[PDB]
């Protein structure tokens, strides 16, 4: 399959970013879109081979290349804060089959470099009425302080990562102007969580600079408190 | 009622020693237009056609491209082997009959081109001339051959002759072919 | 009205390839068929056929595109589709606009070249056409030759009717042709 | 030379049947698929379809096709709350061209109400606060206070692994003084 | 039938004396024309016409004759009406029950002559015919040349029908040909 | 209904020197019959007309009769003037396609012959043969000559080649046309 | 191939009109004429016509020609005594046909009758004998007895010199014994 | 005009008769042919041109020849009784225009030869009966005993043939199957007869045999001979 190479980053208005892809199929055509809030999937730039390029709906900005039959390359010239948003990277046959997308990346642009900020998860620990009630337990995670929503926690239980009984926001939720917010929440049979073996974390990708807020992340567990 | 037309839609053509390609749209034998990879846009033979009717230039390059990678499968599995060089054959004529004054046009045949790789040019008396020199795509023929017009827009007169040299890997030598009201 | 093409399919010292789709329309759209050849060098090796259902190597040196390109349903199930989205869509789209609907008027001249009456019949856009030869108001089929339509290659053609007939001043023979552009016989005569 | 989807943002409830519609005008677009993709990650193929009417695929979508109108539209029946995604309609001949996409979410079928407004502690930081609405059913709606210091969440749903369990979630937390949550109808 | 002839008038190192008349009619018995020609040597000098109404001289080694022969009304009268007795005649008599109502089935063969196809039709009495070239149902009509109808002498005829085209197996040309004895258009086919 | 047929119905040619005459009728080109001048008998190219139509012989007689006296006046008014010879051309080719082994005639058109006095005659392969071999008379020309056509039925081979031998007053020496199952 | 000519022999009174009637079968024949022989000599042309009937000539005599019918007749008007000929009507194309031929015979009318029968006598022979019949009318007819040596002419016309006159005639002469006439 | 040579000739069965023609005109057709009665003119030979020759309607007996163009020739090599009657030649353009006839010829032809006897004219005088009454005077002139019709009379006035006035049969008559006659009749005005100065006498021109006639024994030989009786005026 295919794979993008940054797949998170920030940069400064003016600065020569570029992207990667990655391909490994039989497959001659690669396509770099542009997802975005109202828009959807937009095609920037299209090759049927090596060598080969063809612009696309909104190619203004950017430019691409082909070097080899396996990797199509994104490039932004004189990045803009018009050109904040995910960037997904797709391999296909000719005439149209199934376009094999990438994982995605997300990048940024702004005048101002210092307001990315990592955040400040904190766990907050169920209530005895909950559990004294339905018999359940529901632990609630959140973060803030943080400016690029590049953001990805998880839940981890014993060690292992989870997602059944876990409820997470899609989208990270504002402040004003200035960072954002994310709330998730993870819930348990009593039984399970008033047992001081099992151990509950929340933890908080983050992705940021590189070359002082960087890709880090930032964590905040918490015992089965028996009571 | 019975019997009527036949359309070429999609003519892909392409050679490897030289990385030349070229995309054609056929009706009746007649060349309804080409597509440009270069300048990657669609051109028509007769230009009042384009104002009723029209084609997508990249749905040109895209056959271009996938001919381009068969034609590099198809040379390793034949374990890469030549093509014997055609001797290609002009035969010129007028559009209409020679009316002396009257402007006409001189249109030099070339059947049997192959490879699709070939210089036409034209020659009043000797002096190898330029203005209205129209010269067409190549047009296939069903033994996979090619064959080309190239016009040229005259005066007839009594004291002049004009001839179209074809130049061809087939031909060590060019055999311009020779043409006189007479 | 936008035309559509033919989709070359993917493939698993001078060299040619070659790849073309053909429409052979009958009566007009009474019956259609398509086709699609594959040309490396000048040997046809791979092709399809609107009338056998799937494509067929025509050559050994072709089986694998072939098979692969009949065990894909994608692939097999497109490509019998042209048939509308790329036969009939053309026709009775931007042809049945263009090419089709697009006439053409004849220019005809009697000449001499033992002698033999020449009727040059030119720049006309109808395959069909009529040359009809005739005498002092009879109408002369013996000695009358043709010489093929050339297809000029700006959509227009021209052909040439012979006759032996050695004239003798005072008889008038006249070139009479058919709708290769209009419904009233265009007539070219010759006294003398 | 572009695609038309209609439905912005749909909302249904389970076991309804939801109805994406996309409009065209190009024509020589032959193949017209389906890209759904979830909330997590990239997009995906779902359900195409050639000149002819008519889809079957994954029995529960279907394709109605009108070639004559140049309309066709996506029909998803026994709509589960797990094919929230969203959904991109496409249209090709030389390559892809999507449309604006659409947001379904299919609201869960509380089964049995029991709204609950319980407050979190936190052995983090201080102010425990943080309240979590929860078990309450998708027909009433999580307002939203005008109030600078105080965030509330969107309605979010919770799967568990019980037996039927699916309740819903509200986070509500604020950054000053006497903070009191509790308010349920 | 008893078929009349016309009969010449008396004038007033080889040496070739040539005397004719000629019916030229046109629709049928719908415009008839008769003309007589005496001709000395190799020069014609005397001659009649059906619309001149008397004898006229056509060169100066023929004045004598030409006012002597309108001079005497039993000469002058005579030949007016032989248009009639000779002409007339015959055309009702003689000509409508033999020569006119005479059939000739053509014999159609194709073959091959870097190629292009013959259809040869020969051995047929009717002065028209057609013949087309039809492929694959298509009927061409470009690279289709003609040979001249050939008089064999022995009252039947013979054409070359040729066309370009160069063959392909699997295509199918067909000569089509056109009642020159019948109304059932024969045709030849030639697949291979 | 419109334009067609062209008949002669009278056509008598007599020559001075040897005492020749023919005469002859022709519908649309083709020979209906020619008169005999010595059996005194009418023969009809194709012998089923007899059945359908006549002629009186005698009416022939007459004009070659008529032709002759003339022939004579016509002598003395130009005061007795030659007529240039005239060089003959023949053309071979079959009646019907050459199909080996089936029975098939061969044509041989001589044009232009003036006066009417020729020998024409066969070769096969070299020698010369007599069976199957008819010729019909005299057909005018407009330019006032003659063509003649001959007849030789054969039955088609890859062994052997025919001969047109055709002697003329106008040839030093004779020439004879070629013809092979090409 | 052959001319019929029917009236075998024909008589009529002066100025009366005979018609003599001809039928040809070939259809080649473009001029038909007609011959008229005086009992005296050779054969000549009278009248002839060719394909469109009527014919004026000579008036006195019309041609009746009917191609339709292949038919033709000759006509004679006022037909005087001195037109007494034998009568050939003839077809042509190559060559002339004609026909039996029709002996025409007009009576001239004796408007002053006196039947005689006058005796003559020679200073030759010996019996006399030679009756004379004369000047009676053309409307009787000279009797012919069967007798053998007995011998009776036919009706034979003499013109004169005189003002207007044209007698009959009719010899008979005998070789044996009583010898009358008197009542023939 | 056309000429007939003999025009009077007699001969026996298997002699070789020979008629001649001579034309003068620029005519290039000449016809020879052949008078009876119920029959009328039949053609038995004609010529186009010197040379040349073709056969008519009863050929059968005959063979005639053209050496020249203005002289065609009948030739009857075994004559026979059946070819006994009027030949008559003709001249003419070709055609058909108008045919000018010749003069005649009597041809006979018999087994035996003698049978062939002049005539015995004699003239009779005319009645008083009749000089008396319508003042008419009419002459009888008989004929008979002889056998070839060939006889040709005529009446002579004064030393000249007339005709103003004459009547005369124009066929010999019949008598049982030898002989024939021939009677003729001369009238003139009453006092022209009674005019002793008036010279009347029958001529009667004889055609018949000469030369070769092995005619011996007793009997005169019949030869062409002009036997004519005559008388004078009268008184009364
Ligand atoms: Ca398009
Ligand atoms: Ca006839
Ligand atoms: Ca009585």
């Amino acid at each position: 399959a295919v794979t993008q190479s940054p797949r998170n980053k920030v940069a400064v208005t003016g600065g020569k970013v570029t992207l990667s892809c990655n391909q490994t199929n039989n497959h001659n055509n690669m396509y770099w879109y542009r997802q975005d809030t109202g828009h959807g999937l937009r095609l920037i730039h299209y090759s049927y081979g090596a060598g080969s390029t063809e612009k696309g709906d909104i190619p203004d900005g950017y430019k691409a290349s082909r070097p080899s039959q396996e990797n199509f390359s994104l490039i932004l010239e004189l990045a803009t804060p018009s050109q904040t948003s995910v960037y997904f990277c797709a391999s296909g046959d000719a005439w149209g089959y199934e376009q094999y997308f990438g994982p995605g990346t997300r990048l940024t642009v702004l005048e101002d470099l210092r307001d990315v900020t990592p955040p400040k998860v904190s766990l907050f620990e169920p209530s005895k009425a909950e559990i004294a009630n339905k018999q359940k337990a529901t632990l609630v995670c959140l973060a803030r302080g943080f400016f690029p929503d590049h953001v990805e926690l998880s839940w981890w239980v014993n060690g292992k990562e989870v997602h059944s009984g876990v409820s997470t926001d899609p989208q990270a939720y504002k402040e004003s102007n200035y960072s954002y917010c994310l709330s998730s929440r993870l819930r348990v049979s009593a039984t399970f969580w008033h047992n001081p073996r099992n151990h509950f974390r929340c933890q908080v990708q983050f992705h940021g600079l590189s070359e002082k807020p960087v890709t880090q992340d930032i964590s905040a567990e918490a015992w089965g408190r028996a009571d | 009622i019975e019997a009527d037309h036949v359309g070429t839609y999609g003519i892909s053509v392409y050679q490897s020693p030289g990385d030349i390609g070229q995309y054609t749209f056929e009706f009746d034998g007649d060349e309804l237009f080409y597509v440009d990879l270069d300048k990657k846009e669609t051109v028509w033979m007769l230009p009042e056609f384009g104002q009723l009717a029209s084609f997508d230039p990249q749905g040109g390059l895209q056959n271009i491209a996938v001919v381009k990678h068969n034609l590099g499968v198809l040379t390793k599995r034949s374990n890469s082997t030549p093509a014997t060089n055609e001797a290609p054959q002009a035969t010129v004529f007028p559009k209409s009959p020679v009316l002396l004054g009257q402007p006409n046009t001189l249109i030099c045949f070339v059947d049997n081109i192959f490879p699709p790789v070939i210089n036409i040019t034209w020659l009043r008396n000797s002096k190898s001339v330029a203005d209205g020199v129209y010269e067409t795509s190549f047009f296939v023929n069903r033994d996979y051959s090619f064959h080309k017009l190239s016009y040229l827009t005259f005066i007839p007169s009594d004291d002049d002759i004009y001839d179209c040299k074809v130049e061809h890997w087939g031909l060590e030598e060019p055999v311009l072919k020779h043409w006189e009201p007479e | 009205f936008e035309a559509q093409k033919a989709k070359a399919n993917k493939a698993v010292r001078h060299f040619v390839y070659q790849f073309m789709g053909e429409c052979y329309f009958t009566n007009g759209t009474q019956r259609i068929r398509y086709v699609t050849r594959y040309i490396y060098n000048r040997e046809e090796y791979v092709r399809y056929d609107s009338d056998v259902g799937e494509h067929r190597a025509v050559t050994e040196l072709g089986r694998p595109d072939a098979e692969y390109w009949n065990s894909q349903p994608e692939i097999l199930e497109r490509t019998r589709a042209e048939l509308d989205t790329v036969c009939r869509h053309n026709y009775e789209g931007p042809e049945t606009h263009t090419s089709l609907r697009r006439l053409e008027q004849p220019n005809v001249v009697i000449s001499l070249s033992h002698n033999t009456l020449v009727c040059s019949v030119t720049d006309f856009y109808p395959a069909k056409i009529k040359v009809r030869w005739f005498r002092n108001g009879q109408e002369e089929t013996v000695g009358v030759s043709s010489t093929q339509l050339i297809r000029n290659g700006d959509w227009t053609f021209q052909v040439l009717v012979m006759l032996e007939m050695t004239p003798r001043r005072g008889e008038v023979y006249t070139c009479h042709v058919e709708h290769p552009s209009l419904k009233s016989p265009i007539t070219v005569e010759w006294k003398a | 030379q572009q695609v038309r989807q209609s439905p912005q943002s749909l909302t249904v409830w389970e076991g309804e049947t939801a109805i994406l519609n996309c409009s065209y005008e190009d024509s020589t677009f032959d193949y017209f698929p389906w890209y759904h993709q979830f909330p997590g990650e990239s997009p995906a193929l779902l359900i195409a379809i050639r000149p002819v009417s008519n889809k079957k695929e994954d029995g529960r979508f279907t394709i109605f096709f009108n070639k004559r109108e140049k309309k066709f539209s996506l029909h998803i029946a026994d709509s589960q709350p797990g094919d929230s995604a969203t959904y991109f309609c496409a249209a090709s001949d030389n390559r892809i061209f999507f449309g604006d996409g659409t947001q379904l979410v299919v609201k869960p079928n509380i089964q049995n109400p029991e709204p609950a407004v319980y407050q979190l502690k936190d052995p983090r930081s201080q102010d425990s606060t943080l309240c979590l609405f929860t078990d309450f059913d998708s027909q009433i709606n999580v307002p939203k206070t005008m109030e600078s210091g105080t965030f509330i969440t969107d309605k979010t749903v919770l799967d568990m692994k019980a037996m039927d369990s699916k309740s819903n979630g509200a986070i509500a937390w604020s950054n000053q003084t006497s903070f009191t949550c509790q308010d349920i109808f």
